[PDB]
């Protein structure tokens, strides 16, 4: 007989992705907008898909629903040592949902942000954060979806009716427009920001077998390390 | 309307108290021997003569310990009136029979894609926007006391199987709706090269399960083993699932159906010793909504 | 003092926060309200007003009162439609820059039933005999009554009712459809025919204006505002 | 003083508490089928014969369900008494009758503007410093049962309409008061480049209902649609509107009245057909403030 | 305002913190939850699925199907080991990606007894009996049937069962066991041997294969969740 | 220039809290870990700097180790990670007692193998009182931001 | 959930308020004559023959005052039955007398591993994976009453010793476990430079107890001196010690047994004086798990 | 938000503060404890454990196990001290490296009575008495029996008992003293002497060794923990 007193608190769902994982690295340009080279404002289609880890942990399920938090790290540096230097600059974080205008310039009319959601951040600061509810316009978000969006109908030409295996708008949430919003320096600046994604409030449905094999695009395509185990002997302990 | 919670102390030299400040429960923080702890996530058994419509059947799975179900009212989506056409839809169809060889290496198809072309259930399909079912999938393999082989049947929800190119998610519709003949599992990955008339086609890797997982970790998902010296079938009885409530049958596939030699077939000293495997769906609590003209979907 | 800990999201302007801040003007006098009516509560309620469908935008009647008025004749029957719709309020040009299209493209998400209204302008003397039809997405577009008639469909007496109102319920596969053109929550088809034809008597005009109105219903909301792409600040 | 209010939870895994800080209110944070929602925003109908004063009138909006009213004591900004003429100024005053035809664009008005030289009412409205009045607008088209043709009248508060030149609110007092003639829309605009002798007047183009809104959403506005084939008349009850329990009557103009030709006008075969339109205004509940002697506003 | 102190800590970002944060998107009404089946509420849930072992990771086997499969035959007895394990469940190659290793590889604590089990496909006329073993560690590893049979070890009889379940008890000097492959926290061994041998009468296959599968049991946990290294992202 | 640092975590590397811990053979405790954080320029030329962030990674034994300062072993989606604003206060966090066994072993007299009869002299070879009843992880250390031209 | 605790005022010119806000207990702060405050940690004696099994032996000390003990249930940590050898196991084995001489610097040995090679004790240890056992040992050195000498025996929990090498831990597992035989302290630390064929072992320096601490602050341990002019023997208890409630007997000595000579011996006038010391071992208490083929350590 | 104002101390980092912290990692499943034997709840209780008194701190003893060994003989008797001790605890050089003397050299301040015990290792044939004194501080440190007599006192009898405890009594102008060498808070003298002689019949050794051990009683305390000297990492 033994007194078993040992608990499964940290492998609850909710422990389990309660960490902030990196999903994003956008990187931006304060600078004359004269010059070409530099970027001044940047776009990210919001998406887990752009690094492996925190999807490789939530496709370890088929359905899942919860909020999000997000933490934002701004990093910056000089690009050059001559023509001077710079005062401390502030980001504007627009969130642009599916449908909102689109900047086109660095300072176009769309920043006076009336409705759109916008995080303005000093450099310096501790790292900006928000909370997003589940935002999904099905009752549970979808990692994966057999389907299509069209269904070509017979008769319209093969140019018709033709949608991406497995895209639908369920994972359709907008992007992220970053910009510098103080006038250029004398001096190029480059920042990057990096997006923590945290769910939390989690819940989870249908267990699949996790990746195994390299990450091949939005999908579930595979074309490299289609060898992941080792070799090792029958009897061989 | 301050919250006093205890704390778990570990290392002793207890409470601990949390407010929300802000309207939006978003903004809070996280407030945290053999019986299976997830008795629903280890294929329960219905625990004979399975009778639907007008059709009798003569090892059985409920996915997820869940029965199919009819929509309740309190999570209907759409407004219209529900078509349910109960025994006209709702009974066994048997697809065409596959041959189970020493070489093969599986087979998959798609639920409710399997169907579409089967009585009334298809054309109820074709005819409405929104339709829901579950299903009772009966795979059938009969062979002699002197045969060996064992065969893993799969019921996969979303089972997205991967491409055959370097575009990402290129295989069409017409690839990935084959119908009741549904496609086999291949054992390796062939990239598919032809850039001027591109099959795009899936290429699902028998070891890797079709989608980048290893494939003995397949039966997480509800699944049964046909094992030819004790059991000749095999029955899954899955319930509808999704995100949504209903959805549209002609765009999404609910549900994958695999079969994997698990152990390769043999019998005495034939090397040439064949099979068959024959799938019996009857899809159950049949609902649709939106009639309007028949959706004819483009073909080959 | 009191120790604390400054958590990050400290020092952030989030112009979505809710939070107090020192009055620049203190003990003001603030000049009460009076009753005046027409007050609004929620914008739903603007949304649920009916206003005129711009119908026919063809190259000559855009921008004019004429892209109001969909002309019907006393040509002999037949079953092509007289016009056709996408059931995108947000996005289709059409439905747009109707007083609902304005609300919903201020939102991310929009979900209910809609309420379609049709007024007859002819003459007195005129009959006449409509079919209503809207279609759920999935199949191909009506392109005939023998189509239509098979999806959800009113038929409209002209002689006996100057207005007829159908109500295209809401039928989707999502909880809420986007307000952009988006194939996976595309809305579905609306369109008209003559189930017979308009028969004027002698003496009177033989071609008439019809005007099409539509609105929202009460259990029809919206998500996720946003700003609109109806209007722009050049420099 | 802690406010304890309760949060709707969403995604699960639920009270917040507010406390106000400053003394000032305004340095609080904010706290949050065919029947419409809004009945009094979709034109409520008087649900025959009206006599006002010795006028009497044989499809009726009460615009905003508000019924014409005289000022509470509880919002009475000024303090000397208040003139009522009564019977003398509330009575029904016939405006010059304009014509229809199949070229016409619309027409417009301001009240109190169109009443101005009505009777005792206009000697009230320019002996007082201050004036208030709701309207009664009766719009009369009749025409037979062989014509077709559709008005929309609209009642809106504060009816703005644009200018005519580069220069921003250049319109002067006098066209922007015509009176009981009232003007017309147009179809296009037409930019006044006349930089020596500006006419200064209005554009009000149709489709753009003169002040850069689509005309389809008019209907946002109290309204009346006198369609030919179904009804003569129009009747709309319009309340007092404005920021102010009273203000100056001859510097501000409480409504506009706008009819626009929803559909054309047309007759048997005869491309050449007019009929009248009539319009009838009665004040309600006049009253007058701050009497001294006349104004004579500069005419032409 | 309230006299306060920063205490050290202020102004950090620690990605494992719980903290509050302002809603991006406020008053957002939100899609309510269905009932979906297969609701997971704990990864333990998951670890305790049986999935099959790659055992036979041979150079021709591995990555291919046949790396599930064991093959036995009709020969004489032997006391040589039909397979051999090391009970490393998370750093093992043949335990270390099934569903059980690929849970544990996110967390570096582990403890808990384990449940092997083992699936026997050939013809019904196939008759043996096999020994299972696990020896906890300290001695030689087992290299024969005298040596197995001194551990905890059952006896199959594949002619009345076709599955043979053995529980590996939590035996163990720690309270819990690394993640990785550590001496001072090795798990012991586990073996199959032939008791008898396998028996077919003529007419029937000779060779077949045997299955593997691992899950774990209801008194099993884990701690300190970390990152895994079954997957990489390069650039 | 080394752009990243791991550390083995351990209290031997200095010998006061080292001498204090060993005055028992056993303890049990949490720990409360405390960063001070400082820099400087290395040359006066080639310009200036903006402020500078520090990523601090705790790598728990088997997690992957990163091998480049900017691979994708940073993403920590589950290591717990620890960010730190230059000139912020200095950083602090706190770890519960992680012993596998119930106290922290300041002492083991024993070895983590037992070589057995047969094996050649350099198999079942182990250190003299090392186990990993010590083995807590390392703690890698890099500056987020690009460089600066100094 | 506020904790008021009470401070103790120093300077006088009081009650202080803490609140957790975390989960977490990790996260909280800190809260805060001969008679021996510490009865346990000075040697506390049993308080003739002591009887174990089939042996008899006719200054006790019970180290920390904690007799030997089985696991208690509810700090069992294995799950598998427990040996329990009793008196087959638990008894008392005689080790091979050491020799005191005027010269001698010192004699250690370590437990389990005294007693690997002892009857059925030793095949209990190396069948068995876990071992557990308290001990009583015996110390016996008798002498005239005209020798002079005193004997400081300590048993030390986790008695690690110092190596010989500038290599750190590089004592290997046959030098580390010498059995019955036990070793020696030396006067003095003597390097190891063999760099092709290091001795690989431990090199105690007496004064230094083997592990770098004055040999005077010895008697903090366990301990018992055997005085010749008063007793002959010692007596020590010792419970199983450990950071874990069983371990590996094989890995992990938990206990060591140091014998310094405190007082030289000496006698009358011949330099040439010799006494041997005995030691007797009994195991106490004694538990095994995790039973399989024997152990067989790799030795010289 | 709530008004606040950094009072001066913010942003400090005190090494001997005593503040809340976020958990690096949540809802960790700690190992419970186990009963060990041994348990110290505070440093005093070491303190008060007799350890060995380096007396004999010459040339060619200091660093060997004769440095714990005083020499007693049979000789005439004599006046002259057999050791003579300053009680200095922890500067003292025989008191520092002690238990006790390692203990106080973590403090600054101490306070409370000691307790000296002799052990005497001769033959049981040898007698003797000896005295132990122990002198407050103030006069001339005692140089013969003659004076130490006159402060406070024990008389051993060797043949008698074999060991013998003298407790030296806190007696001080201050509330506590410093664990330097301070001549404010010196604290005395301690001395051993022969009373009679030792007295061996024939055939037994005429040279005996003495042992010195040296503890804290029940009212000991020590106040400012700080480092200690006996310690040091170069580079
Ligand atoms: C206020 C400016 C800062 C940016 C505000 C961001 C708000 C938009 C973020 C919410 C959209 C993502 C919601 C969660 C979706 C997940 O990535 C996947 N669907 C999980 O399956
Ligand atoms: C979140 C990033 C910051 C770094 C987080 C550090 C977490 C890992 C630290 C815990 C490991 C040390 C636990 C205590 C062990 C002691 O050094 C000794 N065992 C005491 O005997």
């Amino acid at each position: 007989h033994v007194i078993q007193k040992r608990t499964r608190s940290e492998s609850t769902v909710e422990s389990f992705f309660a960490r902030g994982a990196c999903v994003a690295i956008i990187e931006v340009d304060n600078d004359a907008p004269t010059k070409r080279a530099s970027k001044l404002f940047s776009i990210w289609k919001i998406t887990y898909k752009d690094t492996v880890q925190l999807r490789r942990k939530l496709e370890f399920f088929t359905y899942s629903r919860f909020d999000m938090e997000l933490t934002f790290v701004v990093t910056s540096n000089y690009t050059d040592a001559n023509n001077g230097h710079a005062l401390n600059q502030v980001y504007q974080i627009m969130y642009i949902p599916p449908g909102a205008p689109i900047p086109g310039k660095w300072n176009d009319y769309t920043w006076q942000t009336s409705s759109n959601p916008s995080l303005f951040y000093t450099y310096g600061a501790p790292p900006a954060r928000i909370s997003v509810p589940y935002v999904g316009i099905a009752n549970a978000y979808s990692h994966f979806y057999d389907g299509f969006a069209k269904v070509p109908l017979a008769g319209q030409a093969s140019t018709e009716g033709d949608s991406l295996y497995g895209a639908a708008s369920l994972n359709d949430f907008g992007s992220l427009a970053v910009r510098v919003v103080n006038d250029h320096n004398p001096t190029k600046l480059t920042s990057k920001i990096r997006v923590y994604m945290k769910p939390k409030h989690v819940r989870v449905w249908c267990p699949r077998p996790p990746r195994a094999v390299p990450y091949y695009g939005p999908g579930v395509d595979y074309k490299d390390g289609l060898a992941p185990l080792p070799e090792k002997g029958l009897t061989t302990y | 309307g301050a919250q006093v919670s205890s704390q778990k102390v570990g290392a002793h030299e207890i409470n601990y108290t949390t407010i929300n400040y802000y309207r939006d429960s978003a903004s809070n923080a996280a407030s945290k021997d053999f019986a299976q702890d997830p008795s629903k996530f280890t294929e329960p058994v219905k625990d004979m003569q399975l009778t639907l419509g007008n059709s009798t059947i003569t090892n059985s799975v409920v996915a997820y310990g869940r029965w199919p179900e009819y929509i309740k009212d309190s999570e209907a989506n759409p407004v219209d009136q529900p078509t349910e056409p109960a025994v006209a839809a709702c009974r066994f169809y048997t697809l065409d029979t596959v041959t189970w060889r020493k070489e093969s290496r599986g087979w998959w198809w798609k639920l409710p894609d399997a169907l579409k072309d089967m009585g009334l259930f298809g054309q109820n399909m074709f005819y409405h926007y929104l339709g829901r079912a579950g299903y009772t999938v009966h795979v059938q393999c009969n062979a002699s006391k002197f045969h060996q082989g064992a065969l893993g049947v799969f019921a996969v929800p979303e089972m997205c199987l991967a491409g055959d190119s370097t575009t990402h998610m290129f295989t069409k519709y017409e690839n990935a709706n084959p119908g009741e003949k549904g496609g086999e599992f291949k054992g390796s990955f062939t990239l598919d090269t032809n850039a001027t008339n591109p099959a795009r086609n899936f290429c699902p890797v028998d070891y890797l399960f079709g989608s980048g997982v290893l494939a003995g970790n397949a039966f997480v998902y509800p699944h049964q083993i046909i094992n030819l010296r004790t059991n000749n079938c095999a029955t899954l009885v899955l319930p509808y699932v999704n995100s949504l409530s209903i959805d549209s049958m002609t765009k999404h596939n609910n549900w994958g159906i695999a079969i994997l030699p698990l152990a390769p077939l043999d019998f005495a000293t034939e090397s040439s010793t064949e099979i068959p495997i024959t799938l019996t769906i009857a899809p159950m609590c049949c609902e649709f909504n939106g009639l309007r003209n028949i959706t004819v979907p483009r073909t080959q | 003092g009191l120790p604390v800990l400054n958590t990050p999201g400290s020092n952030q302007y989030l112009t979505a926060d809710n939070y107090q801040s020192p009055c620049a003007i203190p003990e003001f006098d603030v000049t009460p309200p009076i009753d005046i009516p027409g007050e609004v509560r929620n914008m739903m309620e603007l949304a649920e007003i009916d206003t005129m469908i711009p119908l026919n935008l063809t190259n000559q009647r855009k921008n004019t009162m004429d892209m109001y008025r969909v002309e019907l004749n006393d040509a002999a029957h037949s079953d092509t439609p007289i016009l056709c719709l996408s059931l995108s309020p947000a996005s289709d040009p059409r439905l747009a820059h109707t007083m609902l299209g304005e609300i919903l493209n201020y939102y991310t998400h929009w979900a209910g039933s809609l309420k379609f209204t049709f007024l007859f302008c002819g003459s007195m003397m005129a009959t006449g005999k409509l079919l209503v039809s809207y279609a759920p997405p999935g199949a191909e577009a009506p392109k005939s009554r023998k189509e239509a008639m098979l999806g959800t469909h009113v038929i409209w007496d002209i002689g006996l009712q100057s207005s007829c109102t159908m109500v295209v319920p809401w039928i989707s596969n999502t909880t809420y459809r986007l307000t952009i053109n988006d194939s996976f929550t595309e809305g579905g088809y609306i369109s008209m025919f003559y189930q017979t034809r308009v028969v004027v008597p002698l003496s009177t005009p033989r071609k008439m204006d019809i005007l099409g109105f539509v609105s929202a219903c009460n259990d029809f909301s919206v998500r996720l505002l946003r700003d609109t792409t109806h209007i722009s600040q050049e420099a």
